[PDB]
């Protein structure tokens, strides 16, 4: 399969969660996703065929996980926009203020700006800390999706936020959104990995 | 909040 972020993979035949980046760990191809996907070892399959599983993860406390995959993936330094693409160029985290836009498969690409940072999310599961919140909408799906900037600087991972009884935040003002992602720097120290860039 |  092509890997770029934003596209649909699901776990153990069950759950659903979107790409988030292609990157690479020495010779071994994987992707970065949200930690609530997946358990270490499930395995992700992207248009009914297995792509790889998931190698290792961190849910709740933080929010975060890799896929490793088998050799045959491809993988691509690109965000779905669309039938179009973003190209990720780097990882310059942006500061409060600055427009965003996360990609995923049940919204699409939908863009905002960051509102906040080192925000809690209490989750039934546990609490998730230092997230960082943009108010670009999302839904149940979105989750593991791509955030970057237009400039191709990849910010995090979707992870939660408040969803609407119709699964989404879109339908309720900007104003009044909290869609929470993960960091993408501490995701690539803590497991060594390098993003695949263009 | 919730995941997703």
């Amino acid at each position: 399969a092509n890997i770029v972020g934003g596209i649909e993979y699901s776990i153990n035949n069950a759950s659903l969660c979107s790409v988030g980046f292609s990157v690479t760990r020495g010779a071994t191809k994987g992707f970065v996703t949200a930690g609530h996907c997946g358990t270490v070892n499930a395995t992700a399959r992207i248009g009914g065929a297995v792509v790889g599983t998931f190698a290792a993860r961190v849910f709740p406390g933080n929010d975060r996980a890799w896929v490793s995959l088998t050799s045959a993936q491809t993988l691509l330094p690109r965000v779905a926009n669309g039938s179009s693409f973003v190209t990720v160029r780097g990882s310059t985290e942006a500061a409060v203020g600055a427009a965003v836009c996360r990609s995923g498969r049940t919204t699409g690409y939908q863009c905002g700006t960051i509102t906040a940072k080192n925000v809690t999310a209490n989750y039934a599961e546990g609490a998730v800390r230092g997230l960082t919140q943009g108010n670009a909408c999302m839904g149940r799906g979105d989750s593991g999706g791509s955030w970057i900037t237009s400039a191709g600087q990849a910010q995090g991972v979707m992870s939660g936020g408040n969803v609407q009884s119709n699964g989404n935040n879109c339908g309720i003002p900007a104003s009044q959104r909290s869609s929470l992602f993960e960091r993408l720097q501490p995701i690539l120290s803590q497991y060594g990995l390098s993003l695949v860039t263009g | 909040a919730a995941p997703v």
